[PDB]
């Protein structure tokens, strides 16, 4: 049927009375309740707007760039290793998608992923170079993982794998919620393991947060071509869209500036308000 | 087995009802049987905002003293 | 007839009353319960206490001075030694509980001020230093009842590793850069001197598990900042204590093992 | 097969599209769900909480705890006690609460505002202020006497400690531009004496009080934007 | 006291016994007060914390003036030796 609206605003009148919606006392948590109909008179208003751009779905519905992996197809054997890129799978590597995302503590969704890949010459000289395909292969946590292009875990016999030509529409793909616990968990107040007393008094120290026990494994990028005189560069950016996305509890959203993936601040970052002139100007 | 949907209105519609056109319709399949590569989901505008702004073990109307 | 300001709270051998509350939270309207079949993770077979690990503990009492900036703790943590609770979270590997947060807060009607109570889910906080990230140790994550506190300056030290490895526990920033002022989304109650002298918070367990270990992670925080400075107006510095009585509730614990003694200081 | 032809748009790539994509991992069994309390739906849910404004952000409060507390005192004025542009996702004091940094992610908004005061003072002491609303056609409400023919309310401190106003909306639009601009002028928002605040013997005469802002009911957003407020560097 | 000088005419009680504590200050005062009783045995409670970790009422000064914290009959007997008689150990009641 029709989607709810937002609040009506019914007619009302003069009031005289014991009756008294202005007062209340935010010190039992509650936040006021009073709405235009309880301070002043009002006429009646039907109101046939709804909050669907604000729903978590609708709010969450955009692929988000992620990340930037660089690629190397080159003939000069001191770019061999940089043919192959390795990304340590996360969001932190962009602050808009991890802003949004750390509104919640806690969230469920399936995700959708898209890699859009763009080609140049770094080189003073370019030239004929066959069209190129790129190969990206999801290693999971302790899975075997490759030492270069060429090694024998591309054949990828279990890992999932995607083959793209260039120049074709990007790649999308669909990984269903995989978190080991219920939610995926934004923070996490606490330790990978616990020190006891037969060890050192700073351990814990490199072990805290949501950073030392997440894992989600790597993409293993490849171009799959072999090397051609002129070296061509690839920038692929990965992006993520959230969906089916539930959440479990509201944060303050950060207000400064991130520094790595945890919660850390830097001092030349927390100062978050601009000044103004004046507690009076208008 | 494709299920019709009433679209989100726009621009050209008439009412604000969403109850007015027969053409106010999608048709969804689900070509994948991992629903994981289900289309982003339907819209739901079910809220209950009393978790954050009223979570108070004795209920108190807004017109009494907040404190008795 | 019945205030809302009287009430009386009972849990095991213990009760607290008050004569001068602002009602009672139960945060996002939920208590409190034990695990459900459907959703246990464990096969063990529980431990539930009645009555021992669910009493009320007094943690040691902090001050109120003009010059406080805030002060904090780590749930679970705070109750670490606290006779039944804290043994039955060394002894087992998992456990879970829900809690019953009271604070309490005197002072005579010729004094203002008002202390913000807020309850923070996955109370995680910055390092100390810019050198490293996400970097505390154990002993300093953790320091028991005795909580720590919040300060107004940013003093990271990126050489001295001993000071990195403290919290930098920002009052404005609420530790983890995020402005204070926001810090009203999570549960709280505000003990304004003119209005009460005490909060009570409801906290039920939240976490993304049903179970998890409690040596490991704290599954909420307690934060209390001076949102309305302290003032008498008849002296030059005016004192009140503030003291923290906690109770755990619902609690449950599975994985029986060798007690879990933690690298202490 | 099925003759066919490709539209504009095939093969495009679009931040916002809604397309099926086959599964990453065929049959993974999904880890099944649990009640976690706290569920949200919609953003608008936080929007009506309750949250501090940073009234007083202004030399040597900027960005300290105290920028949050607004001064109050016992003796004689006729000067505004604060002033409040209505622009939630523009003016400096008001983008940064929980209400301004949701409208942040949103080109438009429309629906009512409430503004909730807290008296943090002495219980010996006593007195009432005029909180009010002005609508934009009016020149800044300087004087009482300005204020005093707008929306207002007189807030008697008592035993209640706080006073909720709600700014209707009053608008010659449907939804404002959440974003600056000389069309949608937000209205104006201000505080005075209706009295003065009495403080007895041996009582502070130097109080605060604790400005909240929040959503209304009727409050909503139209179109998704990123935020301005968080950088990145490359 | 009343109780004292009845039960001095028997040889064995039983019961719950409560104790009640009615504050005499200023009606501008205000204040709380920790009234607890431990069962017999272990190191007397000497300091708050262990007093606290015993059966315990926090009294919170106000209108109502005063306070009753009840000592339960926890007993490994069926009545006590009125005398005071090692073999059944009252228990310690303090205030903090
Ligand atoms: C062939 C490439 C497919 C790569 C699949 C990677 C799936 C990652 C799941 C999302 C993990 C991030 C969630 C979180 O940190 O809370």
């Amino acid at each position: 049927s029709q989607p709810p609206s937002t609040q009506s605003t019914e007619a009302t009148s003069g009031v005289n009375s014991q009756e008294v919606p202005a007062l209340t006392a935010v010190e039992t948590g509650a936040s006021g309740q009073a709405i235009p109909s309880d301070v002043v008179e009002t006429r009646h208003v039907v109101n046939y707007k709804t909050r669907s751009e604000s729903c978590l779905e609708s709010f969450f519905g955009r692929a988000a760039c992620v990340t930037i992996l660089s690629l190397t197809n080159s003939s000069k054997s001191g770019e061999e290793k940089k043919h192959f890129n390795i990304w340590n799978i996360t969001y932190t590597d962009t602050v808009q998608l991890r802003r949004k995302l750390e509104f919640f503590t806690y969230s469920r969704f399936d995700l959708e992923m898209t890699f859009v890949f763009t080609e140049n010459y770094p080189s003073t000289a370019s030239g004929e170079v066959r069209n190129q395909v790129y190969q990206i292969m999801y290693i999971p946590p302790g899975a075997p993982r490759p030492s270069s292009w060429d090694d024998y875990t591309w054949q990828s016999s279990s890992n999932p794998s995607i083959f793209y030509m260039y120049g074709n529409a990007p790649p999308r793909m669909s990984i269903p919620y995989v978190g080991i616990a219920n939610a995926y968990s934004h923070f996490y107040d606490g330790f990978a393991r616990v020190p006891l007393e037969g060890e050192n008094t700073d351990a814990g120290d490199t072990f805290y947060g949501l950073v030392s026990i997440n894992d989600f494994g790597v993409l293993a990028v490849r171009a799959v071509n072999r090397s051609n005189p002129h070296t061509i560069h690839t920038s692929v950016r990965v992006y993520m869209k959230p969906k089916h996305i539930r959440c479990w509890c509201p944060r303050p959203p950060r207000a400064v500036l991130y520094r790595g993936e945890g919660v850390d601040m830097i001092s030349s970052a927390i100062l978050p308000l601009a000044k103004v002139d004046s507690i009076t100007t208008f | 087995g494709a299920q019709v949907s009433t679209q989100k209105t726009g621009a050209h519609e008439n009412q604000n009802v969403a109850a007015n056109g027969s053409t106010i319709n999608y048709t969804t399949i689900n070509y994948y049987k991992d629903s994981a590569s289900n289309s982003a989901t339907r819209q739901d505008l079910s809220q209950d905002p009393s978790k954050f702004t009223e979570p108070v073990k004795d209920l108190m109307l807004k017109t009494a003293p907040a404190l008795n | 007839g019945y205030s809302d300001r009287v009430r009386q709270i009972t849990l095991g051998n213990s009760t607290i009353t008050t004569q001068e509350a602002a009602n009672a939270i139960v945060a996002y309207g939920e208590w409190p319960t034990y695990i459900n079949d459907s959703e246990a993770n464990p096969v063990d077979a529980p431990t539930e206490p009645d009555v021992s690990s669910n009493r009320f503990y007094t943690l040691e009492s902090v001050s109120w001075k003009t010059t406080s900036r805030g002060w904090w703790w780590k749930l679970p943590d705070c109750l670490k030694d606290m006779g039944m609770f804290g043994q039955n979270m060394y002894y087992h590997y998992l456990g879970r509980s829900g809690y019953t947060i009271h604070v309490q807060c005197n002072a005579s009607k010729f004094h203002q001020g008002a202390l913000g109570v807020f309850l923070i889910p996955e109370f995680v906080m910055a390092c100390n230093t810019e050198s490293k990230t996400s970097y505390v140790s154990y002993i300093n994550a953790n320091p028991g009842e005795r909580g720590g506190e919040f300060t107004n300056t940013y003093n990271p030290s990126n050489t001295d590793a001993s000071e990195g490895r403290k919290f930098a526990a920002l009052d404005y920033l609420l530790g983890s850069g995020v402005l204070a002022g926001n810090a009203f989304v999570y549960p709280h109650q505000i003990i304004n001197l003119r209005t009460n002298n005490s909060a009570t918070i409801v906290v039920p367990y939240v976490n993304s598990l049903v179970i998890d270990c409690m040596a490991k992670h704290n599954n909420w925080g307690i934060v209390i900042l001076p949102l309305a400075p302290l003032a008498f107006a008849a002296t030059s510095s005016p004192q009140v204590p503030i003291t923290v009585t906690i109770a755990p509730m619902c609690t449950e614990f599975n994985g029986l093992r060798n007690i879990t003694v933690p690298v202490h200081q | 097969g099925l003759p066919t032809m490709n539209t504009p748009g095939s093969n495009q790539f679009l931040t916002s599209d809604d397309f099926q994509s086959p599964c990453a991992l065929p049959n993974f069994d999904v880890t099944p769900p649990i009640h976690i309390p706290g569920e949200v739906k919609n953003m608008m849910e936080l929007a009506e909480i309750d949250t501090l404004i940073p009234m007083n952000a202004v030399d040597g409060k900027v960005n300290t705890m105290e920028m949050y507390q607004i001064p109050l005192n016992d003796n004689l004025s006729k000067a505004p006690i604060f002033c409040l542009s209505l622009s939630p996702a523009s003016d400096k004091r008001l983008s940064h609460t929980m209400l301004g940094e949701i409208l942040n992610y949103y080109t438009h908004w429309t629906g009512s505002i409430r503004f909730t005061f807290l008296f943090c003072g002495s219980m010996m002491a006593t007195g009432k202020l005029l909180l009010s609303y002005s609508p934009p056609g009016a020149k800044p409400p300087t004087n009482r006497k300005d204020a005093m023919l707008g929306t207002h309310i007189i807030w008697d401190l008592g035993l209640q400690s706080s006073c909720s106003m709600v700014a209707p909306w009053i608008s010659n639009t449907v939804y404002r531009r959440c974003a600056r601009d000389d069309f949608t002028e937000g209205g104006f928002i201000t505080c005075f004496y209706q009295t003065r605040i009495v403080v007895p013997a041996s009582t502070p005469t130097s109080m605060f009080m604790l400005g909240f802002v929040s959503a209304c009911p009727d409050f909503s957003v139209r179109l998704l934007r990123d935020t301005p407020h968080i950088s990145q560097s490359k």
